[PDB]
C-alpha cells in the first residue's frame, strides 16, 4: 500500500479495452476512498481493495510471462499484445506451456535455417517457438527413453492444426509421413467438423497423431487415433449449427453423374441436415469441398469404389433421418407403404426392405420370447441410434485405412504423438456437447497440473527448498463422473421413460445443490444448472440432455445391415448397444487420458487474437477470452500465489548493486544478496534462497524496481544540484 | 524571486547559516573551486564588501553588492575534457569525481541517458543547456 505514490501506475477497467492504463497523482492514504487517477481526462477512483499495479518496464514483453512480478490479467493482456503488436511475436512462454497468438499471415519462422538453429538447444536458451517444443518432446524422447505427447489445444482455427504441422515438419526434419498426414486432413475434417454458432470450422473430437521412431529415433510411421467424437451432432442441430461437414458437400454435389444414384434434394431438405436453418457458410463453396474431399481420399489410398461406399452409406444415413413413422397408436407404429426413404435407403444400404421396415417397428423381447411392436417415439430414438452408430463405425472405418497409408512395416521403438484438441467451451446457450467438451477439459487440465506440480517439486528440490500449492480439481472431475454424479444421475434417468429435463433437473438439485460448492442453480429457473469449471463457472440448459445422451441401437437392425448384399457395409460392424452417449463419451476420454498418462506431456495453447481474421491485430476482449478458456489465467492465478520470479543470484547483483553500500558488498557474492536483501524486504517470508537462485514471492521484484528506479532519480537530482552549486559559487567569485 | 536566487548564493558561501560569511568559510569556497588564496586576500576580499566594517559579510551587504550564456558553455568547456563537443559518461565521471561526488556508473550512464535527448549516448551543448536549466 506504499506502492500506490504519486505518479505509479495502475490498470483499471474499461469497457472497450478491457484493462486501460492510469497514473496516481495524489498518494494514496490508507483511509481514501478515492485515488486521483491521470488517463492519457483525470479521474477519481471508487475504492476496501486496490486496483491492479502496472509491472516495471524491464519486466514488460519477456519471454516468460512468470516473469510478471504483478502476476495478474492485465498484466498478462499488457505483456502478450506489445510482444505480439510492437515486436511481431507470436510465441510466449507461460511456464511450461506455450502461448501461440495466431498473427492471420505468413511468417519466415519456419525454414531450414531456424530449425538447425533450434536443434540441439536447450529449453529457454533459444526464444519461444514451436520448434523449442517439439525439440524438447524429441530431446526427452531419447533421453528418458519415454514417450511424448504435444497437447495442442485451442478453438478450431486458432492455430492448433498449424502447430501440429510444424511439429511435424521440426521432427521430419532432424530425424513421405508429414506429407500423408496433412494430405488427410480434408477427410478428417469433412468426417469431424461442423460450423457451430461461433466457428464455421470446428473439429468436434480430438485428434492424436502418433509419430512413431525406430532404435535411432528416426521417423517410419504415423497412427491417427480418434477420441470424443461427439455422436450426437449427427441427429441434431441447434440453431445456426450444421451437421459434419461431408452431409453439405454431397448435399451440393447432388446433381453430379456419379452421384445420382444417391438421390440427395438440396441441405434443407433432410431432417439430419436441417434442423439449424443455415444450410450454407459464407466463404465456403461445399461443392468445392466435396472435390477435395475425394481428392484427399485418393491420395491416402482409398479405391474409387470404396469412396462410393462411403457416400453411399452418408446417403443412406440422411435418408434414413426422412423415414416418416406413423402412429398406430399408441405402442404400435408403422411405416407407410412403399416409403420413398426407405426404399432409397435400403437400395444404398443393400437390404431388404421389408425386413428392414420390420425391425424398425418391432423390437424383439427375450424366460420369454416375443416381438414387441414400438411406438412412434422409441421408434424414432432407435433409428436415431442407428444413425448415430452408422456413422460412428464409419467414421472409424475411414480413420482405419488413412492408417494403412500412415503404417510401416518397421517395429516401433517409440512415439511422440501431437493431440489436436478443443479447449474449454462457453456460447450463450450450452448443452450437452459443450458439457462433455468442458468435462474433457477437466481431465487434461488435472494431467497438467500434477505434471506442473512434479516439475515444481523437482526444481524446488534441485534448489534446496522446502515445500508449495496444488489446486485439485478431481471434485469438479467426480462431480461430473462419480456415481450419483452429472453424468451418472443422467443415465438413470434415461432408463426411465417417464423421466424428463425437467425431473432430471430437480434430482440434480437434490442430490448436489448446497452439498457441492461447484453445483448450483440459477435463481430464476429450474431448466439449468451451474458448474464450477478450472477456468470460469458454465450454465447448461437441461434442455435436451435426455434426447441426446440415449443411444439405444436395437439389435435386430444391425442385423439386418450385417447381411447386407452392399458388401462394404458389414466391415463396418466387424449392451454395448444398450450404452449411453455420455457413458461412451466417458470411456472414449478415460481411453484418451490413459494413452496421454502413459507419456511426458507438453503443451501448446493456440489463441485467436480478433475475429475477422485480420492480420496482428489484438482484439483485448477476444484474447481475455481466449486466454480464460485455454486455462492461462488460472494457471497463472495459480502460479501467482507460489514464487513465481526466480533469480541467478548473478542476476540479482547485475541488476541492484546501485541498492548496495560497499560495507555489506562481500566476496561471496550469493552471501552479500542474502543480507542485501534480508535488509531490503523485511519480511522473510517474501522469497527463499536457493543453491543458484532466488525465489520471490509476487510483487517482490518490482518493488526492487521501484527503490533502483528511485536511487537513480535521486541520483540525477543530486549530480544536478552540485553542478547548480559549483556554477553559482563560480558566477559570484 | 531573483532575491530568493541571491539568497540560495548567499547560503552556499554561509556554511554554518549563521547569518555572515567568514573569510575561513570563503577560503574554503574558493579552494573548493580550485582556487588557493592567502588569508590576506581573503580578508580584503571580505572588507570589499564589508560596509559595517565587523569583519564579516551579511546578506544586504552582500544583496547590495551582486546588484549566463557564457556562463554555461565555460561550465560545458570544464565537463568536455577532450574539447570534441559531445560530454560522454567517461568525461563527466570524471568531473562528478572531480567535484566531491561519489556516484556509481549506472548512476552516471542514467545521467547521461536523461540528458541525451536526440539519443545518441552522449551529450552536446544544447543537451548540456536543456540539463542545466
Ligand atoms: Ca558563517
Ligand atoms: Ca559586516
Ligand atoms: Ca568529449
Ligand atoms: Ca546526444
Amino acid at each position: 500500500s506504499e506502492l500506490y505514490t504519486k505518479f505509479a501506475r495502475v490498470w483499471i477497467p474499461d469497457p472497450e479495452e478491457v484493462w486501460k492504463s492510469a497514473e496516481l497523482l495524489k498518494d494514496y492514504k490508507p483511509g481514501d476512498k478515492v485515488l486521483l487517477l491521470h488517463l492519457e481526462k483525470d479521474l477519481e477512483y471508487r475504492l476496501g481493495e486496490l486496483p491492479h499495479l502496472r509491472n516495471p518496464d524491464i519486466l514488460v514483453g519477456e519471454n516468460d510471462l512468470t516473469a510478471l512480478s504483478y502476476l495478474h490479467e492485465p498484466a498478462v493482456l499488457h505483456n502478450l499484445r506489445v510482444r505480439f503488436i510492437d515486436s511481431k511475436l507470436i510465441y510466449t512462454y507461460c511456464g511450461i506451456v506455450l502461448v501461440a497468438i495466431n498473427p492471420y499471415e505468413q511468417l519466415p519462422i519456419y525454414g531450414e535455417d531456424i530449425i538447425n538453429a533450434y536443434s540441439g538447444q536447450n529449453m529457454g536458451d533459444m526464444d519461444p517457438h514451436i520448434f523449442a517444443v517439439a525439440e524438447e518432446a524429441y530431446k526427452q524422447m531419447a533421453r528418458d527413453e519415454r514417450n511424448q505427447s504435444i497437447i495442442v489445444s485451442g478453438e478450431s482455427g486458432a492455430g492448433k492444426t498449424v502447430s501440429a504441422k510444424y511439429a511435424m515438419r521440426y521432427f521430419a526434419t532432424v530425424s513421405n509421413v508429414e506429407e500423408k498426414v496433412l494430405a488427410s486432413n480434408p477427410i478428417m475434417e469433412s468426417i469431424g467438423n461442423a460450423k457451430t454458432t461461433r466457428n464455421d470450422n470446428s473439429s468436434r473430437f480430438g485428434k492424436y497423431i502418433e509419430i512413431g521412431f525406430d532404435k535411432r529415433y528416426r521417423i517410419i510411421g504415423a497412427n491417427m487415433r480418434t477420441y470424443l467424437l461427439e455422436k450426437s451432432r449427427v441427429v441434431f442441430q441447434a440453431e445456426e449449427e450444421r451437421n459434419y461437414h461431408i452431409f453439405y458437400q454431397l448435399c451440393a454435389s447432388a446433381k453430379l453423374p456419379e452421384f445420382k444414384m444417391l438421390r440427395l434434394g438440396n441441405a434443407d431438405s433432410f431432417h439430419y441436415t436441417k434442423q439449424g436453418g443455415s444450410p450454407m457458410i459464407e466463404g465456403v463453396d461445399d461443392a468445392k469441398e466435396m472435390a477435395h474431399t475425394r481428392q484427399a481420399c485418393t491420395l491416402l489410398g482409398i479405391s474409387e469404389s470404396y469412396q462410393m461406399g462411403i457416400f453411399r452409406i452418408l446417403a443412406g444415413i440422411l435418408h434414413l433421418g426422412n423415414v416418416g413413422f406413423a402412429s398406430r397408436d399408441s405402442d404400435s407404429c408403422t411405416i407407410p407403404p412403399k416409403h420413398e426413404p426407405l426404399t432409397i435407403f435400403c437400395d444404398l444400404m443393400g437390404v431388404d426392405y421389408e425386413e428392414m421396415c420390420h425391425w424398425l417397428c418391432h423390437r424383439k423381447l427375450a424366460t420369454e420370447t416375443y416381438i414387441k411392436p414400438i411406438s412412434k417415439l422409441q421408434a424414432t430414438n432407435a433409428r436415431d441410434a442407428l444413425a448415430k452408430h452408422i456413422y460412428a463405425k464409419l467414421f472409424n472405418w475411414i480413420v482405419d485405412h488413412v492408417n494403412q497409408a500412415l503404417h510401416s512395416a518397421v517395429k516401433q521403438h517409440s512415439f511422440i504423438g501431437v493431440l489436436d484438441i478443443y479447449g474449454f467451451e462457453t456460447f450463450e446457450i450450452n448443452s450437452f456437447e459443450q458439457f462433455c467438451i468442458n468435462y474433457a477439459n477437466e481431465k487434461l487440465q488435472q494431467q497438467f497440473n500434477m505434471h506442473v506440480f512434479k516439475l515444481e517439486q523437482e526444481e524446488y528440490m534441485k534448489e534446496q527448498i522446502p515445500w508449495i500449492d496444488f489446486y485439485d480439481n478431481q471434485p469438479c472431475i467426480n462431480l461430473i463422473e462419480s456415481k450419483l454424479g452429472i453424468l451418472d444421475l443422467l443415465d438413470e434417468e434415461c432408463k426411465m421413460p417417464k423421466g424428463t429435463d425437467d425431473t432430471w433437473a430437480q434430482k440434480l438439485y437434490n442430490t448436489h445443490l448446497n452439498k457441492c460448492a461447484l453445483f448450483e442453480k440459477p435463481r430464476m429457473s429450474n431448466k439449468a444448472f451451474i458448474i464450477k469449471h478450472f477456468a470460469d463457472k458454465v450454465e447448461y440448459q437441461c434442455e435436451g440432455f435426455l434426447e441426446k445422451n440415449k443411444d439405444t441401437v436395437f439389435e435386430e437392425q444391425i442385423k439386418v445391415l450385417k447381411s447386407s448384399k452392399f458388401k462394404m457395409l458389414p466391415e463396418l460392424f466387424q449392451k454395448e448397444h444398450k450404452k449411453t452417449v455420455g457413458h461412451q463419451f466417458r470411456n472414449s476420454l478415460h481411453l484418451l487420458m490413459e494413452t496421454l498418462n502413459a507419456t511426458t506431456p507438453h503443451y501448446v495453447r493456440c489463441i485467436k487474437p480478433n475475429d475477422f481474421k485480420f492480420p496482428f491485430t489484438f482484439d483485448e476482449k477476444r484474447a481475455v477470452q481466449q486466454l480464460r478458456a485455454c486455462g492461462v489465467l488460472e494457471t497463472i492465478r495459480i502460479s501467482a500465489a507460489g514464487f513465481p520470479s526466480r533469480w541467478t543470484y548473478q542476476e540479482f547483483f547485475s541488476r541492484y548493486r546501485v541498492l548496495m553500500k560497499q560495507k555489506d558488498v562481500l566476496g561471496d557474492r550469493k552471501q552479500t544478496c542474502k543480507n542485501v536483501l534480508e535488509k531490503l524486504i523485511l519480511d522473510k517470508d517474501k522469497y527463499q534462497f536457493g543453491k543458484t537462485k532466488i525465489f520471490f514471492r509476487a510483487g517482490q521484484v518490482a518493488y526492487l524496481e521501484k527503490l533502483r528506479a528511485d536511487k537513480l532519480r535521486a541520483a540525477c537530482i543530486r549530480i544536478q544540484k552540485t553542478i547548480r552549486g559549483w556554477l553559482l559559487r563560480k558566477r559570484y567569485l | 524571486e531573483q532575491i530568493a536566487e541571491f539568497k540560495e548564493a548567499f547560503s552556499l558561501f554561509d556554511k554554518d547559516g549563521d547569518g555572515t560569511i567568514t573569510t575561513k568559510e570563503l577560503g574554503t569556497v574558493m579552494r573548493s573551486l580550485g582556487q588557493n588564496p592567502t588569508e590576506a586576500e581573503l580578508q580584503d576580499m571580505i572588507n570589499e564588501v564589508d560596509a559595517d566594517g565587523n569583519g564579516t559579510i551579511d546578506f544586504p551587504e552582500f544583496l547590495t553588492m551582486m546588484a549566463s550564456e557564457e556562463e554555461i558553455r565555460e561550465a560545458f568547456r570544464v565537463f568536455d575534457k577532450d574539447g570534441n563537443g559531445y560530454i560522454s559518461a567517461a568525461e563527466l565521471r570524471h568531473v562528478m569525481t572531480n567535484l566531491g561526488e561519489k556516484l556509481t556508473d549506472e548512476e552516471v550512464d542514467e545521467m547521461i541517458r536523461e540528458a541525451d535527448i536526440d539519443g545518441d549516448g552522449q551529450v552536446n551543448y544544447e543537451e548540456f543547456v536543456q540539463m542545466m536549466t
